[PDB]
C-alpha cells in the first residue's frame, strides 16, 4: 500500500501565501497523476489542480492565477503553493495520487489509486 | 485453497510443482478472483496455466479471446491432448457443429467449460442472442483475454477489435478478466489497464528481468586500443575458467553488418578461438551445418548475426548495439541458461549507434508514409532512446533493464558493472566524454 499525508495546512489572511506537501509513502514506480481537490462545506467536491506525468500542469480558469502546483517523482512528492490567497479558498484539501503503480523485487504488484487524509486551510 | 491447485497441477497437467513461486502467486490470486490480474511472463514460463488452471476450477465457462485462429486452434490441440473439456465458437465449426455448440451452450450445465473465441465472434450480431444468455444466466466466470498487448497502440501488435474488447468487458461486470501479454512496458501496460476497463485495483504478476547469475557490462570501443583483442581476452576468460575444466558450452556475438559479422568470425578464427558466420544470407544447407556444429562442442562460439538455442552458453558479446532494448534484453537472455556464471558485453560505439539510430529513422519514415501505426514508430524511437541510454547512462545495468522493463529494481549484489566497481564506470564514462 502506499500512505499519502498532507501537511502544510495553516491560517493565512487574505493575501498571504502557505504551501501544502503531500508524499507518498511505499515502493512506487510511478504515478500518473496527482491532484489537488478541494472540498468546502455544504458544496460538491470541486477539482483545483493536476500534475500529470511530464510536469503538465491542469488548473482552473478561476484557480490558475492563486495556485501552482509542482511535483517530484523520484521523491515522490507534490507541492501545492498558493499566492494572493482569496477568502474564498477556506475548504479542505486532498489528493488522488491516481493510478499508482507499485512492485517488489519479487513481481507482485497492484494499479490501485490512493488518496490522502486531507489538510485545512482557513483564511480570514 | 492450495490442495485444489495442487491436485490439478498434478491431475491434469502432469507437473509436480509449480516452475517459479511468482506464477503460483499468480494463479492462486486469479483462483480468488477479487480482483483482475495482469500476468506479464516469458513464452514457456507457464503464463498459460495462469488462465487454464484457474478456469479448470471456475464454476462456469470461461471466455478467452486470442488475435488469430490459428493460436486458437494450437490451444484447443494442446487442451484436447489433455483431455480437458475444450470448445470454440469461432465459425470454424460447420452448420451442424455451430448448432450443437450452440445447443450445449444455450441449455444449462454447458459440457463447453473454456471456450475460444476471436473477439469478431463474440462481438459478432448472431452471437449476441448467446452471449445475453450466458451473462443472464451468469455462466461466464472469467474474462480473459490473451495477448492483451495487442490492444495497447505502442505495443508491437495492434488489433482494433480489442478495444471493442474494452466495450466487452464493461458488458459482464460480475466476472473479472485476466489480461496476459509476453512482455509488457510500464507505458503499454497503462494502456492495457486503461483500454480492457479493469478495476482500478490490478495485481501485476511480472517477472523480474534481472537474472542474478547474469554480469552486465559495457565498453565503448573508441576507448579500447584493440577492439579484436579485447573480444579475444574476454572470450577466453568466458570459454575457460580453469585449465582442469577446458571449454565449456559455446558463445554468441551478435552483429549487423553481415560483411563485418564474417570478418569477426575469420577473425576470432585467426587470433585463435574458431567460429562461424551463420549469416542469414548463407545457403539453408549452409546454415543448417553451421547451426549443427554449434549444437555439438565442435564449434566453440558462433556469431548470431541477424538471428540466433543451447542450454549453457558462456557469454554473449554485441559487437553492435542493438536496434531495441527488447531485442538485445532478448538476445543477452539466452545468455548463461545454465546455473554458472556468464557475462553479457555490448561494444557500445558513437558511430554505430548514429547509423542504427539513422536506419530506424528510415524505417519510421516508410512506416509514415504508409499513415499508420504512427504509435509503433513513436515506440520503437523510445527504445532505442532507451538503450542509448542505458549505454550511457552511468549506473547499475539490472537496475536501469529493470526500469525499462517496468519491474522493480535488483538487489545484485554480485553480478553487475557499476555495483562492484563503481569508480571503473565513473572512469571510463569520463574517458569517453573526453573522447567526445
Ligand atoms: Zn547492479
Amino acid at each position: 500500500q502506499v500512505q499519502l499525508v498532507e501537511n502544510g495546512g495553516g491560517c493565512v489572511k487574505a493575501g498571504g501565501s502557505l504551501r501544502l506537501s503531500c508524499a507518498a509513502s511505499g515502493s512506487i514506480f510511478s504515478i500518473n497523476r496527482m491532484t489537488w481537490y478541494r472540498q468546502a462545506p455544504g458544496k460538491e467536491r470541486e477539482w483545483v489542480a493536476a500534475i500529470t506525468s511530464g510536469g503538465s500542469t491542469n488548473y482552473a480558469d478561476s484557480v490558475k492565477g492563486r495556485f501552482t502546483i509542482s511535483r517530484d517523482n523520484a521523491e515522490n512528492t507534490v507541492y501545492l503553493q498558493m499566492n494572493s490567497l482569496k477568502p474564498e479558498d477556506t475548504a479542505v484539501y486532498y489528493c488522488e495520487a491516481y493510478g499508482t503503480y507499485t512492485l517488489a523485487p519479487t513481481g507482485e504488484g497492484e494499479y490501485d489509486d490512493y488518496w490522502g487524509q486531507g489538510t485545512q486551510v482557513m483564511v480570514s | 485453497p492450495e490442495r485444489r491447485v495442487r491436485s490439478t497441477l498434478k491431475k491434469v497437467f502432469g507437473f509436480d510443482s509449480f516452475k517459479t513461486p511468482l506464477q503460483e502467486s499468480a494463479t492462486m490470486a486469479v483462483v480468488k478472483g477479487n480482483k483482475d490480474v495482469f500476468v506479464c511472463m516469458p513464452t514457456g514460463a507457464g503464463k498459460s496455466l495462469c488462465y487454464q488452471l484457474p478456469a479448470l476450477l471456475a464454476k462456469g465457462i470461461t471466455i478467452v479471446v486470442s488475435p488469430l485462429i490459428a493460436l486458437i486452434q494450437d490451444q484447443v490441440d494442446h487442451l484436447l491432448t489433455l483431455k480437458v473439456r475444450v470448445s470454440s465458437l469461432n465459425s470454424k465449426l460447420s452448420a451442424q457443429e455451430r448448432k450443437e455448440l450452440l445447443a450445449d451452450l444455450e441449455r444449462e450445465k454447458p459440457q463447453t467449460k473454456i471456450l475460444y473465441i476471436t473477439p469478431e465472434m463474440a462481438a459478432s450480431s448472431s452471437f449476441q442472442p448467446t452471449l445475453n444468455s450466458l451473462v443472464s444466466r451468469h455462466l461466464l466466470s472469467y474474462l480473459v483475454v490473451d495477448e492483451a498487448h495487442c490492444v495497447s497502440q505502442w505495443g508491437h501488435d495492434f488489433r482494433p477489435d480489442y478495444l471493442r474488447l474494452g466495450a466487452l468487458r464493461s458488458r459482464l461486470g460480475h466476472a473479472p478478466c485476466v489480461a496476459l501479454t509476453a512482455t509488457a512496458t510500464p507505458q503499454v501496460q497503462e494502456d492495457v489497464f486503461a483500454a480492457l476497463h479493469l478495476k482500478k485495483p490490478v495485481a501485476i504478476f511480472k517477472t523480474p528481468c534481472f537474472r542474478a547469475n547474469l554480469f552486465y557490462d559495457v565498453q565503448f570501443k573508441e576507448l579500447i586500443s584493440d577492439p579484436y583483442g579485447n573480444l579475444k581476452d574476454f572470450c577466453l576468460k568466458a570459454l575457460g575458467q580453469e585449465a582442469d575444466k577446458g571449454l565449456s558450452g559455446c558463445g554468441i556475438v551478435y552483429c549487423r553488418t553481415r560483411e563485418a559479422c564474417e570478418q569477426l568470425a575469420i577473425e576470432l578464427s585467426c587470433r585463435g578461438v574458431n567460429a562461424k558466420a551463420y549469416h542469414a544470407g548463407l545457403k539453408a544447407s549452409e546454415r543448417t551445418l553451421v547451426q549443427n556444429d554449434w549444437m555439438e562442442e565442435k564449434v566453440p562460439v558462433i556469431v548470431a548475426t541477424i538471428s540466433f538455442d543451447k542450454a549453457n552458453v558462456r557469454f554473449v558479446a554485441h559487437w553492435n548495439i542493438a536496434k531495441s532494448m527488447a531485442g538485445y534484453y532478448q538476445e543477452s537472455g539466452r545468455a548463461g541458461r545454465d546455473g554458472k556464471p556468464s557475462w553479457c558485453r555490448l561494444y557500445y560505439s558513437r558511430n554505430d549507434r548514429d547509423q542504427v539510430s539513422f536506419l530506424i529513422r528510415k524505417e519510421v519514415a516508410k512506416l509514415q508514409e504508409k499513415r499508420g501505426n504512427k504509435a509503433s514508430d513513436k515506440a520503437t524511437i523510445m527504445a532505442f532512446d532507451a538503450l542509448v541510454t542505458f549505454c550511457e547512462e552511468l549506473g547499475c545495468r539490472h537496475a536501469a533493464i529493470a526500469k525499462y522493463f517496468g519491474d522493480a529494481l535488483p538487489a545484485c549484489a554480485k553480478g553487475c558493472d557499476h555495483c562492484q566497481n563503481p569508480t571503473a564506470v565513473r572512469r571510463r564514462l569520463e574517458a569517453l566524454e573526453r573522447s567526445s
